[PDB]
Parts: C-alpha cells; structure tokens; sequence
C-alpha cells in the first residue's frame, strides 16, 4: 500500500544511482523494479528484492532493508535515463500498488539555452476572425522551463496554452506555447513578446504590426 | 522468446465502451496467468486486474471494479480488456503484462501498450494559416517562417515541406491539446534570409482520418 519514491534523482556516469522506494514496513516483501524509457513498455530490471532476469545487465541489483527498498544501478551509464517504478502485492487489498516513479537524469550535458521564436497572427488567420499568438522553444537543456506572456508590458493570464518538453533529433529538450486572442486586442497593444525562463535565464522576441 | 503484441491505438468518445487485445505467442495460453496496467499520461502506473487463461476468473481493482471487464480466448492465446462507461480521465496506455507461475512475482513480460484517446470532440480537418518571417529581414541575417496546423481531432497531422526536399531547419513541434478537447500544432524552418524571394517555401499539411490534403504557400510578409 501507498509505494513511495522521489520524483527526480540526477547521477553522472560512473557514480551508483540508489532510487529509494518506501512503503509501510517493506519486510522482505516481494519488491520488483521496471524500468521505462520515453515512449516504450516498462522492462522488468530487478526482482524478489535483489534477483535479476536474464539478460538485464549485471549493474543492476536491488536492496529491500527495513522500512525502504532501494535499487542500485552501479556504474550508472547514459542509456539508462528513464522513469523507473517499485512494486509489491498488497494482502490487505489484494492489489498491485506501483510506485509513484522516479526520472533518472543522467547528466554529461552542459546547461544549454532556448531558442525562442515568435509569430504574431496571420494575415490569413485574421481574415478568418481569429488572432493566435506562436511561442517554439528549441535547443536547450535541464527538460524544465517555465514560461510566461506579456502583452505589450502589461501582465497576461488568458488563452494560452503550452505543450510539454521533448527530446529532439539532438539530445537537447524542445516545447511549443500557444496564445489565442481577439483581433482588437492584436492591434491596440502595440508589440507582443514571448518571456521564456529557463533556470533562471530569460530570452526574448519582438515584433509589431506589420 | 514470448511475446505480447497488443491492439493500435483507439480513438473513443466519453460515455462508450472500449475492448483491447493482448495476444501471447507461442506455448500453451492457459499456462502462467498476466495482468493489466494503466498509465495516464506522464502519470504513473497504475493497476487495474487479472485474469486466469485457464480458470477464467477475473480479479480486479476497486478503482475500476464493475466498469472493467477482462475476458480471454483459449483458441487464439488472447486476453481482454474492456472499460465500461468511458470517461474523459482514461485518456491512457493500457498495457497487458503475464506473470510466470513460479519465477516468480512480477511481470517478466510486457505488452507494447494501446493509446485510448478519450474526448468529446469530433473528427476534424485542420485549419491552416501561415506564418510571415521578420517583415524587415533585408540585411539581417537568418530567419523562421512555418505553417500553424490549428484545430483537429486526431493527432496524426502530418507536414512536409515541399514534397520532402527541405529538410535543413525543419523542427516540427508537437502538438498541444488546447481545453476544448482539440489539436493544434506548428513546423517551422530555419534558413538564410538572402533567398528571400528565389525558392520556394510551400508546405503540405496532410489529415489522412479527414483526407484533408491542404498546401499553404509562406512567402515573405506583405
């Protein structure tokens, strides 16, 4: 019942990552691991606390203490970034509790910074009776940005909608941000601009009317 | 090697029922029974019953107990998975996965997993708009132009620009799910601005459940 884990855990290569799982008193109970890339199926990686299948690599072993079980993947290398989960089988309800997932990060990549374009409305869209403002961000790392709009200068919280990051054909992270408005509104606030901060560092694009 | 190959993706709307199939290759069905798992997007997983190949008793989670039912066939080495009463919050992957009597107590083997979309919106053609570069841009440098893919309800939009020859710059981004239920998406180039007005930027918006074959030109901004 209620497996627990930290979101996030960042180990550089070489160094062991020991993704902890806490559950209420976690006695010798049948703890198993999986593992989950972007886009495919969890993958069995540890089982019966510290057992492994066949063909998962020996760095993998697992630990299942007192109150917390831990996976340790030592040597950690940068094929193994993915999300991995805990699991036991609850008695009291008869159940299959998953963990809440851990996103391993592994690092070997500078900090890098966003590309931020930006595309008013089109002459085509207005002429539709629509107004819908284009923030892409591309070319950067840490997978987290936080984005906010600005409206001439004047703070905005309304009509914008914003994709999460991804990987690109590059190892760096890239994510969309939209903006739909009122055609009254485009043309009397004299420029728009997409505010994009990514770890603390803000970049900016200009443009007005025609 | 055992293998669980799932059914593609389904596309249903709230209030409806959905079935997904996990076949087992190979040895005999009824040998070792296997499981279901849902994981809502970027969530994480979530478990939601059993079934026994042989004893086809089922066992299920109190989440989804009456709504699910899971069934199995003998004859094509399948298993079931149906969800009654379809809501908007089951937008997942469901994935099948088999436990082998004996080694031990996880799932040695998974499924590829089947998207179920899940809203109220209909299947819709794509709107296209395009995109003007930096209106000045004469001695500038580098510029982005692209298309704006707006409003459709199925996400497999699919871009390219003139018939495939461009390909330097091209970042085509995924799509967002605006909070009526609806897609919209953006591709965008990157080029030098000295050619300006000597090739060419057309690009083909394709919606094949629509058949929607769209081209939109993106000159510079006029």
């Amino acid at each position: 019942y209620v497996l627990t884990q930290p979101p996030s855990v960042s180990v550089a290569p070489g160094q062991t990552a020991r993704i902890t799982c806490g559950g209420n008193n976690i006695g010798s109970k049948s703890v198993h691991w999986y593992q989950q890339k972007p886009g495919q199926a969890p993958v069995l990686v540890v089982y019966d606390d510290s057992d492994r299948p066949s063909g998962i690599p020996e760095r993998f072993s697992g630990s299942n203490s007192g109150n917390t079980a831990t996976l340790i993947i030592s040597r950690v290398e940068a094929g193994d970034e993915a999300d991995y989960y805990c699991q036991v089988w609850d008695s009291s309800s008869v159940h299959y509790v998953f963990g809440t997932g851990t996103k391993l990060t592994v690092l070997g990549q500078p900090k890098a910074a966003p590309s931020v374009t930006l595309f008013p409305p089109s002459s085509e869209e207005l002429q539709a009776n629509k107004a819908t403002l284009v923030c892409l961000i591309s070319d950067f790392y840490p997978g987290a940005v936080t984005v906010a709009w600005k409206a001439d200068s004047s703070p905005v919280k309304a009509g914008v909608e914003t994709t999460t990051p991804s990987k690109q054909s590059n190892n760096k992270y890239a994510a969309s941000s939209y903006l739909s408005l009122t055609p009254e509104q485009w043309k009397s606030h004299r420029s728009y601009s997409c505010q994009v901060t990514h770890e603390g560092s803000t970049v900016e694009k200009t443009v007005a009317p025609t | 090697e055992v293998q669980l190959v799932q059914s593609g993706a389904e596309v249903k709307k709230p209030g409806s029922s959905v079935r997904v199939s996990c076949k087992v290759s190979g040895y005999t069905f009824t040998g070792y029974y296997m499981h279901w798992v849902r994981q809502a997007p970027g969530q994480g997983l979530e478990w939601m019953g059993i079934i026994n190949p042989s004893g086809g008793s089922t066992s299920y989670a109190q989440k989804f107990q009456g709504r699910v039912t899971m069934t199995r066939d003998t004859s094509t080495s399948t298993v079931y998975m149906e969800l009654s009463s379809l809501r908007s919050e089951d937008t997942a992957v469901y994935y099948c996965a088999t436990v082998r009597v004996g080694a031990s107590d996880a799932f040695d083997i998974w499924g590829q997993g089947t998207m179920v979309t899940v809203s109220s919106a209909s299947t819709k053609g794509p709107s296209v708009f395009p995109l003007a570069p930096s209106s000045k841009s004469t001695s500038g440098g580098t510029a982005a132009l692209g298309c704006l893919v707006k409003d459709y309800f199925p996400e497999p939009v699919t871009v390219s620009w003139n018939s495939g020859a461009l390909t330097s710059g091209v970042h085509t981004f995924p799509a967002v799910l605006q909070s009526s239920g609806l897609y919209s998406l953006s591709s965008v180039v990157t080029v030098p601005s000295s050619s300006l007005g000597t090739q060419t930027y057309i690009c083909n918006v394709n919606h094949k459940p629509s058949n929607t074959k769209v081209d939109k030109k993106v000159e510079p901004k006029s």
